[PDB]
């Protein structure tokens, strides 16, 4: 069971960087349409189209 | 200021303890009957002080500093305020001195030296007065010694 | 399975980063937009007009009633007595 | 005439009224709650006047959800409750509205709950002796009909069990109309009582109404008044003997204390009501058997903190005739009927009423137990080796007579899985006299533990 | 306070002095009475909370000084009275905890036998051998254990 | 104001520079406010 | 980038659905401050017991009212309050979000997550106080609730929908008892049957964070968090949590119980809650009572308590069982709070530091600790196999007072003394040792029949253990038989006694002396 | 800006401030004495909000000679204490001004006295066994790492020499530095302790903090907070294992009762603070180890009137792990530890 | 008069215990649930007698 815990430990040490790899692409792609979202925000705030 | 020694027209004295927005409380020390409505108070001096000297030996005086005894008036050297700060921690040494008591039991069990606060605790009709007075009078040899070290 | 939940926790941390980035960009860019594009005086009154439209489109509201009860009665009686008595007052009286 | 709420705090409410009309004391006032989820109408009772047409009042519903300025309307009357012949066989609330069958009623007579004690000319003392199958109650403090019964003790000392034991005995022996009520009782026991009462097929003539903990105190001190009003209505017009059962009156008193604390009146000893004795006497004197109306009641009282220095039961001590007390040490010993013989007494026990043999037996038992308690202090450390045999025999006899009083009532059928027992008084006194003769000294002590009768005593003793 | 000031004046110049207080319970009672009559809230045993502080500013004056200021010294000997051999009271416990070294005096011993009537199993001195004469300490030979046994 | 409330409503204007727009009125304790800053704060705090 | 695309789409949908407008709400002005007490004005539209949304994100309720500015109570950071500040009131009366995703989570009394694992979602918000079920819509107790400890079930049974109280001194292990019960509940959780399924709620009040971490780790090692709801009020927090958390537990239980689920509630402590109530009442300048305790405390604990009861069959027949824990000083039942708690409830268990000091870990008194729950709690097998134990223990405790004189007994109660000693040695239990009904009824039968009298006292314990595991290794038909019919068939009795004789003949003592 | 005093009584003071200059809770204010013979500076703390731009406050020094209308300034923050490497080189009170010399100034970085206990998620989930160099202590009563321990004893039983032994043992064995915070300790005893530490050659790595009887209760109650602030800074910055020494606990309770009755509240629980639990929890929540660094302490409690059932002992026993007792006959037998194995127990 | 008999419209009697600057306290002997503000109080000019 200790060796199983160790096995799960390296599974964690692989997942913690696979998630980082995915988050890299997430960070790259977050700015695809944020300007349109902010424009919608401003339009709905003003009560009139932006 | 707090603890001011006030003045009253009848000659009695007083001290102020509690203040207020519009009122001043006080404590009458001596006689109280002469106090009445309409009197006038005068702010005099400052917080009360005691005149200390060296002629106080062998006499009985007032707690306020008046010769209640039948002896004549006493002289004065300097006035000291009652309220002063305690000595600091940087002005004390270790205690080592054979301060005698004149009783076999006290110094046989519990040694007493200079600068040590010893408390006596007892019931009614015990003998604290005799013990203290004998300890006080035991210093006759020390007094008779010429130098003031003893 | 636990490690799967920590995978989900790391995805939650990614979502947290998403939230922080969205909040920062929204705050900064919307503030610049409002303080730059629509800061001209000619727009301000227009906003009021829009605001005025809101004021004209709200349903009506009912409003009433604009300190001792005996004191209130006495004050009311005194006011009535003054109203009955001040009729003969002149400009200088 | 309209009322406006000016200030509220706790369950107490202060209201202001116009000069034109001001209702008198003890009158019903109606107000409502406009909130959606907690929609409910509430009723207030006149408590006291505060001048400037300000009235203090008490609620019996929780006060959450109120708002100032709500109109207040009056009925110009005190609290009326339904009275009729078909009242029995249904469960009732504080309001008197039926609980099992909603809408049942509002077609019978209505009587107020504020009445006055009967005149002194109609008073009459009674001495009608009552007997019960339990040996200890009959031998020590025989019960008298038309009187008041007190069951004193601490917390968890088997008061409830003996309550249903006696009620079962009375129901099986005697019929007629009966009323059970109380304050300070749990829901679970109430449902169990309902189930057992339905089992006995006697619920048709029994009146049931009682309160619970999770309620404002107004119901707590009004439901008892409602029950007494029912009792008087049944007693007067019907002219038939009615059994009355009341449990845990102590909460009642406590309830009053609470509201007094809210009123702002000056506190009393141990933080109690400014006046409690007058209300206690009013409550007690409402119960009285008339010349043509025989009424028997029993009262269960709770002693707080296992201390009798409290004047709460001390005040009630002056309004009772037959009392039976319980203690924690007797329960810890093991015998379930933990009734203290030393403290217990009754005013009916007299040679003029009962023959001299019973008087002698009681006196001898009392003296023996007194001597045993007196020697208990010395025996507590040293024992019987120092003591003489003339007192060793007394110690033995006291132990045997003490262990003999144990009995196995049928109410424990749900715990011990054994049937109950009953013994006539003649057999009881004969067996006790035989024991006091000391013949049974040869028998082991443990045989006396939870025995039915002398025949069973001999059978058990010779079985070992 | 005046007595303490008078003693301190002589002490500060290098004059060795000793201070005796006849009774302190009456001082506490007077302070409590004046505080209550001044319309101040009461405390445990109807005592102001600051009474302890009062004694703190009173008994702490006497002490030994260094050679920098002349090396003066002064000693305080308070007296406390007790009723029915009760020690757990407010003032006795406070004043005991505020000082070091005590001398219990028993009435039963004074009733017959010993006239000094000083207890041995209760009394204790914090200074100990630091306030002892060498010849006295040597000759004593630790008779305390001998008397205890 | 006279439409919503039957009683005539007086006007007393105090200039506030903090608001980036909108208008606020107070007829007593009821308050009406349309503010760029207020709506920005409301949108920001409810972002998650 | 599927997750990125989904997140972007959700963000776009939300921001494109943002909406706000203007209304004629009311705003008050703060005029008072200090000691968590503030006064506000400018709100004619009052509504008693409405909540507040302060600008700093803290909340409060305007409980006290008067002709002038009302006095509310604030919870949280009370140092941001200043005269002239503003506050908005919402009419949403106090209520707790409720959902089925709350299990396996630890949150503050106000419901905000504190474990940091993420976020949670609810579906409704039940108020903190509502009407309780009535008498006509209840039902009797006829369901046995199994407990890990053999001693408690053998001495004073526990039933679903029935309140049982634990009174003890410090350092006796009530935490151990509740943890053992929770662990025992895992097997019941294992089955998918809703009738046999039971949920568990734990509440800790005035508890150190180290204790919380330790019990949480113990629960995780148990691996039984699939049915656990944990509520915590750490000591360092303010009294508002210490006064409101148990109501949140009550509401969360009530919601599922109106849904038809068996429930148990465990309360760590109540005395600290009473202390907080007393302090906050004294801050109100309310006149005090006995021990400065206001008289409302009885009503408070009652209104908390009788909410736990079994419903009638028609409504669903749900049943919750409440376990509060009370710590007493110097083992005195004559104390105000213990007096009220024993008076209000039925049935209690006594733990004393004495027996724990002499060595036996489960310290249960046999003369005063009683329970009024009837015989329907036991199974009929337990009723027939177990009987007269309490009286035997009581008489053993009486007769052991004269062990110093053997000239009186004289081989007349030697058997009684030996049987009492063996039984006392039997009742002890080790730590973290869950035990089922089957083996425990086996053990009680063996103890009652006295077949271990020949076994020396020094190893009796381990003896049965070996025996026990052998019967586990051997045929288990008898366990299933008494599990199905819920009674001891005779043929199983001869079979088990024959197996007992076979095992004990093959058994050796600690010193190597075989038993005959 | 400046504030004008309104009314005075005892150490309680009342001040008025402009509309837009009202301070928050727990601020610092300065006052000066005009009288030359009584020349002095006063530090003031804000504790209440009476309203109407009027604030009630408690002074940190005895009140004498004060005149109405004295301008009152605002420091603008809580009580500031200096910290740095140069600490533990000498002695000073909670004010931060060194008693031996005013040479130490504000070159040390200044921190606020008020802090908060650590969060819940980051608490250590497991315990650690703490080993020492004493055979009987480690064999009989184990000490939990970063726990709280109570000790009972008197004079002449070697408590001070044992404290020196453990101080130097922890200094040389596991590194780190320890501090001492004497609460309710007489002046001569403090001077003797300083001299003893100086002659013991272990005074360099020890920081001494003291509190005097004549001082008002504010200093007596903030001295402990100052000491814990010192220890927290040292632990969090140097990463060194540290030891905390406390003289007594009942003195703090008495100071709290004194400030309670001084403010004029409603005394409860046999004249005790109704919120004593909250204050004790606030004090004791900042001792437990976290982030791999342990902060251990031991405290000595004085039972009043031979009673264990008093509420204050009951509450202070709620955070206790180990108890130790020293007797006199055991020392008369001729042993160094003078500890009875029969009167001590531990929770681990 | 101090401790003087006073009569009320309801037929009940009262005694003046304490007399203040502008208010007079009275206690009701018998029934007191029919007592309301604004009644008429009359003195008999005689101290209590039997």
């Amino acid at each position: 069971r200790a060796q199983a815990s160790g096995e799960v430990a390296q599974t964690l040490t692989q997942a913690d960087q696979q998630l980082s790899a995915q988050g890299d692409q997430v960070r790259s792609g977050l700015e695809s349409s944020v300007d349109g979202l902010s424009a919608k925000l401003a339009s709905r705030i003003l009560g009139v189209d932006v | 200021m707090t603890q001011e020694l006030l003045e009253f027209p009848g000659g009695v004295l007083g001290v102020a303890l509690n203040l207020d927005e519009h009122s001043v409380g006080a404590v009458i020390l001596g006689e109280f009957e002469k106090i009445e409505e309409g009197q006038q108070v005068k702010r005099t001096g400052e917080v009360l002080s005691v005149p200390v000297g060296d002629a106080f030996l062998g006499r009985v005086v007032n707690p306020l500093g008046q010769p209640i005894d039948g002896q004549g008036d006493i002289a004065a050297e300097t006035r000291r305020a009652l309220e002063l700060q305690a000595p600091s921690v940087v002005q004390r040494q270790s205690v080592s001195e054979p301060l005698q008591t004149g009783i076999k039991a006290i110094d046989a069990m519990t040694p007493i030296g200079r600068g040590q606060r010893q408390l006596i605790i007892g019931d009614r009709k015990t003998g604290k007065t005799a013990v203290c007075v004998d300890t006080i009078l035991n210093q006759r040899e020390a007094w008779l010694t010429g130098d003031p070290k003893q | 399975a636990q490690g799967a939940q920590q995978i989900q926790l790391m995805r939650q941390q990614l979502i947290r980063q998403l939230r922080t980035g969205l909040g920062a960009e929204a705050v900064n860019k919307a503030a610049e937009i409002v303080r730059a594009h629509v800061a001209d005086p000619q727009a301000q009154s227009a906003t009021v007009d829009r605001f005025l439209s809101e004021l004209e489109q709200m349903a009506p509201s009912s409003v009433v009633i604009d300190l001792r009860a005996a004191s209130r009665q006495s004050l009311a009686a005194l006011v009535e007595k003054f109203d009955s008595v001040a009729g003969g007052l002149d400009a200088d009286g | 005439t309209a009322g406006r709420v000016v200030r509220i705090t706790g369950p107490v409410v202060d209201v202001e009224f116009p000069r034109g009309s001001v209702p008198e004391l003890f009158n019903a006032l109606h107000a409502e709650i406009t909130f959606g989820a907690l929609a409910k109408t509430l009723t207030l009772e006149v408590a006291q006047h505060l001048g400037d047409s300000l009235v203090r009042c008490i609620s019996m519903q929780p006060t959450d959800g109120l708002v100032r300025g709500v109109e207040v309307t009056d009925t110009g009357a005190s609290i009326s409750v339904p009275v009729g012949d078909g009242v029995k066989g249904h469960v009732f609330n504080a309001l008197g509205d039926c609980l099992d069958d909603p809408g049942y009623g509002k077609d019978f007579e209505h009587w107020s709950i504020h009445r006055k004690p009967p005149a002194f000319s109609d008073l009459e003392p009674r001495t009608e002796m009552l007997e019960t199958g339990l040996k200890v109650v009959d031998l020590l403090t025989p019960y008298v009909r038309g009187g008041k019964i007190a069951l004193f003790g601490g917390a968890g000392v088997g008061k409830t069990v003996l309550i249903q034991e006696m009620i079962n005995r009375i129901a099986r022996n005697f019929g007629g109309t009966s009323v059970f009520a109380g304050v300070g009782e749990r829901t679970r026991e109430g449902n169990d009582l309902w189930v057992e009462l339905a089992d006995a097929n006697v619920l048709k003539d029994t009146a049931l109404v009682f309160g619970q903990m999770d309620e404002p105190p107004g119901t707590r001190m009004r439901v008892a008044l409602s029950a007494l009003t029912m009792a008087e209505f049944f007693r007067d017009e019907q002219g038939q003997d009615v059994l009355l059962f009341i449990d845990n009156i102590f909460r009642f008193t406590q309830a009053g204390s609470e509201v007094s604390t809210l009123l702002g009146r000056m506190p009393s000893a141990v933080g109690y009501q400014p006046t409690l004795a007058d209300e206690m006497g009013e409550l007690q004197e409402r119960i009285t058997s008339t010349r043509g109306r025989s009424i028997t009641s029993m009262q269960a009282v709770y002693v707080p903190a296992d201390d009798y220095t409290d004047p709460a039961p001390a005040t009630t001590f002056a309004h009772l005739d037959a009392t039976t007390e319980l203690s924690r040490a007797v329960f810890s010993k093991g015998i379930f009927p933990a009734v203290d013989p030393l403290a217990s007494s009754s005013t009916i026990l007299d040679p003029a009423i009962v023959g001299d043999e019973h008087y002698r037996v009681a006196q001898e038992v009392i003296r023996i137990l007194q001597r045993y308690k007196d020697l208990q202090d010395i025996i507590a450390i040293l024992g019987i080796d120092e003591l003489s045999e003339e007192d060793k025999q007394l110690v033995n006899r006291a132990r045997r007579i003490e262990r003999f009083l144990s009995q196995n009532m049928m109410a424990a059928e749900q715990f011990t899985g054994q049937p109950g027992s009953t013994v006539p008084l003649k057999e009881t006194i004969e067996a006790f006299d035989k024991l006091t003769k000391g013949e049974f000294d040869h028998l082991p002590e443990q045989a006396f533990f939870l025995i039915g009768g002398l025949d069973d005593l001999a059978k058990k003793a010779e079985s070992l | 306070y005046t007595g303490s000031a008078i003693g301190q004046h002589w002490m500060y110049n290098g004059k060795h002095v000793l201070i005796v207080f006849d009774d302190l319970s009456k001082q506490a009672d007077a302070y409590r009475a004046i505080s209550l009559l001044l319309r101040r809230p009461p405390g445990r045993e109807a005592f102001p909370g600051d009474v302890f502080y009062l004694h703190s500013r009173l008994l702490e004056r006497c002490a030994k000084l260094s050679d920098e200021l002349g090396g003066g010294s002064m000693t305080g000997l308070p007296i406390i009275e007790t009723k029915a051999n009760d020690i757990s009271a407010f003032i006795p416990t406070n004043v005991i905890s505020i000082t070091d070294g005590q001398c219990f005096l028993e009435s039963d011993l004074f009733n017959q036998g010993v006239r000094p009537a000083i207890n041995v199993g209760v009394s204790v001195s914090r200074v100990g051998g630091a306030a002892q004469i060498k010849a006295m300490k040597e000759v004593a030979g630790s008779l305390r254990l001998d008397l205890s046994q | 104001l006279s439409r919503i409330y039957g009683r005539p409503v007086s006007v007393q204007l105090h200039v506030d520079p903090e608001l980036l727009g909108g208008l606020s009125i107070t007829v007593g304790d009821e308050v009406i406010d349309g503010s760029i800053a207020s709506r920005l704060a409301a949108a920001q705090t409810g972002l998650p | 980038t599927i997750s990125a695309a989904d997140i972007e789409g959700a963000i776009e949908d939300y921001v494109s659905s943002f909406s706000a407008d203007t209304e004629r709400e009311e705003i008050g002005t703060v005029i008072d401050a200090g000691d968590g007490i503030a006064h506000v004005e400018g709100l004619p539209s009052v509504m008693t017991q409405e909540l507040l949304e302060f600008p700093g994100g803290v909340l409060g309720v305007a409980l006290n009212l008067d002709e002038h500015s009302v006095g509310a109570v604030i919870l949280g950071e009370f140092e941001k309050i200043e005269e002239g500040q503003q506050v908005k009131r919402t009419g949403e009366v106090l209520s707790v979000p409720v959902g089925d995703a709350f299990l396996g989570r630890v949150v503050n009394p106000l419901g905000q997550p504190i474990d940091g694992q993420g976020d949670i979602a609810a579906e409704t918000r039940r108020a903190l106080e509502l009407q309780a079920p009535s008498v006509v819509q209840r039902q009797s107790v006829s369901e046995p609730l199994q407990t890990g400890i053999k001693a408690i079930d053998a001495m004073t049974p526990i039933g679903r929908g029935q309140r049982q109280l634990i009174i003890g001194d410090r350092k006796t292990g009530k935490t151990a008892v509740c943890v053992d019960t929770i662990l025992n509940q895992r097997e019941a959780w294992l089955t998918g049957d809703p009738k046999q399924q039971v949920r568990c709620v734990y509440v800790a009040i005035g508890q150190k964070g180290t204790t919380i971490a330790s019990v949480k780790r113990a629960l995780e090692e148990g691996g039984a968090m699939e049915y656990t709801t944990i509520v915590a009020a750490p000591a360092s927090d303010a009294a508002g949590f210490k006064w409101l958390a148990p109501y949140t537990g009550s509401a969360i239980g009530q919601h599922w119980m109106y849904n038809g689920k068996h429930v148990l509630i465990v309360f760590d402590d109540l005395s600290k809650q009473a202390d907080a109530y007393r302090a906050i009442s004294l801050l109100l300048r309310r006149p005090p009572g006995r021990e400065a305790f206001p008289g409302d405390v009885f009503y408070l604990h009652s209104r908390l308590l009788e909410r736990c009861a079994k419903l009638s069959d028609e409504l669903g027949g749900g049943s919750m069982t409440g376990l509060p824990i009370i710590e007493t000083k110097a083992n005195d039942i004559s104390a105000f709070i213990p007096t009220n708690v024993i008076s209000i409830t039925d049935g209690q268990c006594f733990l004393e530091s004495d027996l724990f000091n002499q060595g036996v870990r489960p310290a249960i008194n046999v003369g005063v600790s009683v329970s009024r729950v009837g015989g329907a709690a036991q199974i009929k097998a337990m009723k027939e196999v177990a009987g007269s134990l309490r009286l035997d223990l009581s008489q053993y405790r009486e007769l052991e007072a004269f062990a110093a004189f053997a000239s009186d007994l004289d081989a007349a109660s030697k058997a009684q003394l030996d049987r009492g000693a063996r039984l006392v040695e039997l009742l002890k239990q080790p730590q973290y040792s869950p035990l089922a009904v089957e083996e425990q009824v086996v053990a009680i039968f063996l103890g009652t029949q006295g077949h271990l009298d020949s076994v020396p006292v020094e190893d009796v314990q381990r003896f049965e253990s070996e025996l026990l595991e052998h019967v586990k290794a051997s045929h288990s038909d008898i366990f299933d038989g008494i599990r199905e019919t819920k009674k001891l068939s005779e043929e199983a009795e001869e079979k088990l006694v024959s197996v007992i004789n076979e095992f004990k003949k093959g058994f050796q003592a600690s010193d190597g002396s075989s038993v005959v």
